[PDB]
RNA sequence: GGCUAUGUAGCUCAGUUGGUUAGAGCACCGCACUCAUAAUGCGGGGGUCACAAGUUCAAGUCUCGUCAUAGCCACCA
RNA sequence: GCUGGCGACCAUAGCAAGAGUGAACCACCUGAUCCCUUCCCGAACUCAGAAGUGAAACCUCUUAGCGCUGAUGGUAGUGUGGGAUUACCCAUGUGAGAGUAAGUCAUCGCCAGCU
RNA sequence: GAUGCAGUGUACCCGCGGCUAGACGGAAAGACCCCGUGAACCUUUACUGCAGCUUGACACUGAACUUUGAUUGAGGUUCUAACUCUGUCCCGUGAUCCGGGACGAGGACCGUGUCUGGUGGGUAGUUUGACUGGGGCGGUCUCCUCCUAAAGAGUAACGGAGGAGUACGAAGGUGCGCUCAGCGUGGUCGGAAAUCACGCGUAGAGUAUAAAGGCAAAAGCGCGCUUAACUGCGAGACCCACAAGUCGAGCAGGUACGAAAGUAGGUCUUAGUGAUCCGGUGGUUCUGUAUGGAAGGGCCAUCGCUCAACGGAUAAAAGGUACUCUGGGGAUAACAGGCUGAUACCGCCCAAGAGUUCAUAUCGACGGCGGUGUUUGGCACCUCGAUGUCGGCUCAUCUCAUCCUGGGGCUGAAGCAGGUCCCAAGGGUAUGGCUGUUCGCCAUUUAAAGAGGUACGCGAGCUGGGUUUAGAACGUCGUGA
RNA sequence: AUAGCACUCUGCAAACACGAAAGUGGACGUAUAGGGUGUGAUGCCUGCCCGGUGCUGGAAGGUUAAUUGAUGGGGUUAGCGUAAGCGAAGCUCUUGAUCGAAGCCCCAGUAAACGGCGGCCGGUCCUAAGGUAGCGAAAUUCCUUGUCGGG
RNA sequence: GAACCCACUGUCGUUGAAAAGCCAGGGGAUGACUUGUGGAUAGGGGUGAAAGGCUAAUCAAGCCUGGUGAUAGCUGGUUCUCCCCGAAAGCUAUUUAGGUAGCGCCUCGGACGAAUACCAUAGGGGGUAGAGCACUGUUUCGGCACCGAUGCAAACUCCGAAUACCUAUGAGUACUAUCCGGGAGACAGACUGCGGGUGCUAACGUCCGUAGUCAAGAG
RNA sequence: UAUAAUGGGUCAGCGACUUAUAUUCAGUAGCGAGGUUAACCGUAUAGGGGAGCCGUAGAGAAAUCGAGUCUUAAUAGGGCG
């Protein structure tokens, strides 16, 4: 079953999404570019756990 | 003792405004599952096939196309 | 959720913190002993030590996670 | 009047068979240098062209051969009022589907080139 | 299920002695059955407390030596002075209580207070769902697709059929590009069916998954680059008790893919879900109980429920009652009545055949049509402020589908007898053994020992053997009641 | 209910019961006694099972309470600082190393303790083990008015 | 086997002579016997050779007085007159099903009037009745999976009405629609005709859609 | 429901929508951008007593602003006014 996590931005805003993975098919750590609206920049992303 | 007994809420598709009527700009024309109707001019369709209208005037019907497909259009 | 302990052939018990450089007893199969048998004696096959990674001249033997199972304890959305 | 492009319309317009056109156009055609291409191939997409041909393909004409369109009349159903209860009948309004007679080898617009 | 209604028959007015067929007669707001988010008592490995019992720490509680484990701990042996004696002696005292004094035996134990873990039907408070052709047992309870559904929407049954409680960083976005399935031919292994080449009619393939509505600008199938599976919104509509749910052009910012016009706010769509409360995590220009901070709270984002009885009564819950009780219901079951007639019983139609030939003297397969209201049933209309009995006894009354007796037709009717059908209801129509029996079997009679209705006639006329209260036992079931 | 039988508990300030306690019964008794439980004169006797639950005896391994409080992390302010920020001591909020009994898990015994004494088609499987003597259509037998004999 | 103590069978009695008896029979009758007087044990307690027996004609928890006017979604009852209007027995949810809440239906007040309805014209979508075999299934007889004749279908469709439904304009007739507030009741329905599921094309059966009547309506 | 469903033998007397406080709506009276006192004092239904309450302004969780305010980077859009 896909677990839940959280992609956090890398520019120290502490904005957040969530969604969910398949850890069988996917055990490296996401990575991916998403906007960051208190900064109001395309950004990168990076996996962290759901807690 | 049965192995029957479900069903499903009902979801209330049809046709909203008919031929002749008058609309303003977003009103619902038909409600779908599949393309029965398709989009003539002045006509959006939605995610859930979901006719509507992009303009104000008045909705006619119609059959055109290579194929006979049945539309529905707003005039001004 | 916390703390412990196990998982070694065909079956069951060892080897347990380095240089493991995995054995023992029964299941078999063949041989020997006997007028014919057994017990016993000999030989062969039968695992690759739950796994995944890490330090290391030495890893089943140690550290990390993941499996399963067993025992005690804790759970006022 | 022939040719090309773009539309209107979507079988009375289509499919199938037979025949015809190289002046122009169109098509087949030559080559793989350069641009570009094949999970291999200049087959397709692309470039450089003019020795050939109307064979193929496309367009045009003929044919009711399949297909398609299709009356009039009757029948089935049916709203209202009445009479009956295997679900029919009367007055009044409405009226198919199938089948028959018959029809069909389309009809228009804009631009450009030729005789 | 009528003294009182309709039609009709009969009937002068009023007592007395008898009788019990009816007045669904009198008596007791049915005890059987169901319901109420009623009661009581009983049980237990239902839930949650408590008494009782027990464990350790601290206190009452002191002095000496010693032994042993990882500076501390645990252990042992002596001592008397706290403390104990339901042991002896003396006094108060004429006293087997009690107090004081002297001894003796124990002794830092036992025992008590506070805290703490275990056990705890001994005792206490409670819980133990609803639907339902009565209730129980079984099944079901939320969401999606089709039919029932009567050509707009909606529409029920314990009606007829199937699925869901997911998947995917590509199976999302974009630019460019491509057509399936089947068959017939030829061609190493290679065939019915692998892969190759060429023709023919064709959407019959596919669309992560059930079905339906769809799918050529393909919504089906490939390749390159990518993150729009964005943030702030949102004119206007659909649906709707509420709470919720659905579609959405367009505006601003940042972005991807295209030369470009442009396309993109997840996937062809419709299932893949859970309110509030209480808390956790990341931010924040809010608040901060004298003031400055802080704790705590607020706002934005997000996490924890098979709360599946799926609008979710608690954080936390099973059973018995024939020892029973109260409020209600003929809203709802068991008896008798009623409606119906599947079943049952009786009658008829056709007639393969059987009967030495011969369908019809007598039987009559395969099929068809009725009648009655006796059986087993279906429904739930009357009665739960009571219509109170399975057989026997006593006493009956009616029907005819006739058991005997009476009158006939036919016969595979010699006579005697029999078989079958028609007419006929005047009268008649067994006693015993066994069992509570009705029934049945048996013995022995008779001209015969008929079939049915009457609240399965008759208990305000009798009985009370059976069933169905309270006692007790066996087999079986349950941990137990 | 009973005489008879058996098991078990109790060493005396007895076990046990009443009571909040003081105290009282047991008993002015002392294991040939007293309490609880089951069976029920007498004759012949009383089979197998300790896997479950209970009771009795062990073990010092795992887990675990109160208490104790080692470390670590925050709040506050002297001071340092242009600033941001840093920041002792003292108070204070929190975390929880070590010590820690019985119980349970583990090992034996016990049925005149509560209980159990098979299933499937000669075998098989599974058990803790698969009914000994005696009796049997019985106060127990559905089928059933079993079958035979007597009356 | 008398007294005395019991209570096995039967008749009678049952508004009794009697709120447990009389009569005729029956059991024990020197013992675990019967009886007088005075004492002890008190309600989740006592006592019981054990029946849930007895504890003042009361016992699966005595009686009296207080909490107390306990609570009851249940049953009953609710008292003078006239005038106007006038329902529902549905949907949704509910430890809910004979209770309740929002909406639907009634009444009163205010606002506002033609925005409403009936009918006639004009515009519009459909997949039912019927029909058919072009798809999906199913059927019969010929010929060589296909061809020719022939049937059937709630969950088949190449087709396809009448009605119903939505919109616009218009004559005539009508106190019509709509909005804002006060007060409700009701959420057990029944039969008949038409279209159906279920049942047996049974039921004064049962469950829906639609119209009429009763409910609440006399002649 | 004539019902064979409930209740009443008859008469006379008694027998069931109340009271206090709060709140909302409708009438009616006074005053009117204002209206009104409570406890209490008082030879006491008068007269004093203005503490307090309702109306006159909203938006936002709040700090804050105010005919505006919240949301937002936004004077755009939108919600409440």
């Amino acid at each position: 079953m896909r677990d839940k996590i959280r992609l956090v931005s890398s520019a120290g805003t502490g904005y957040f999404y969530t969604t969910t993975k398949n850890k069988r098919t996917m055990p490296e750590k996401m990575e991916i570019k998403k906007f960051d609206p208190k900064i109001r920049q395309h950004v990168i992303f990076k996996e962290a756990k759901i807690k | 003792s049965t192995k029957n007994g479900r069903d499903s809420n009902p979801k209330m598709l049809g046709v909203k405004v008919y031929g002749g009527q008058t609309v303003t700009a977003g009103n619902i024309i038909v409600r779908q599952r599949g393309t029965e109707f398709h989009a003539g001019a002045n006509v959006g369709m939605g995610r859930d096939h979901t006719l509507f209208a992009t303009a104000d005037g008045v909705v006619k019907f119609e059959v055109k196309g290579q194929f006979g497909r049945r539309y529905v259009k707003v005039e001004t």
